[PDB]
């Protein structure tokens, strides 16, 4: 009813955080390649300088 | 058919037999389907199908 259900949080780090617009297109990227049924057994290849996820 | 009327019939001359009968007013003396009831449940059923399989 009121809770975060939220499973964690992934940490991708670089020199400089990008912009708001390069994070909404890199969430279509993410949504048109990896939702639901349709994108669910591909795995992202992702060259960031470090990836974390914090399970909360 | 075809969203046409093809034949017309009396009471005489055909049966309407329902199980699961309704009072209420718009169910419109129709029955009441248990695929409608369970719909969600066979939507998920066919979703963990479709996941299980898309591994192959």
């Amino acid at each position: 009813s009121h809770g975060g259900t939220t499973r964690g949080i992934l940490q991708i780090r670089s020199d400089q955080q990008q912009s708001q617009h390069a994070l909404e297109n890199f969430k279509r990227e993410w949504k048109s390649s990896l939702s639901g049924i349709n994108g669910s057994w591909q795995i992202p290849v992702v060259m960031a300088d470090d990836i974390k996820f914090v399970n909360m | 058919v075809d969203k046409r009327v093809v034949a017309s019939f009396t009471s005489r001359e055909l049966a309407m037999g329902i199980r699961n009968p309704r009072t209420e007013l718009s169910s419109s003396g129709y029955g009441l389907s248990e695929v409608e009831i369970a719909m969600k449940e066979f939507i998920a059923y066919n979703n963990t199908e479709s996941f299980n399989d898309r591994f192959f």
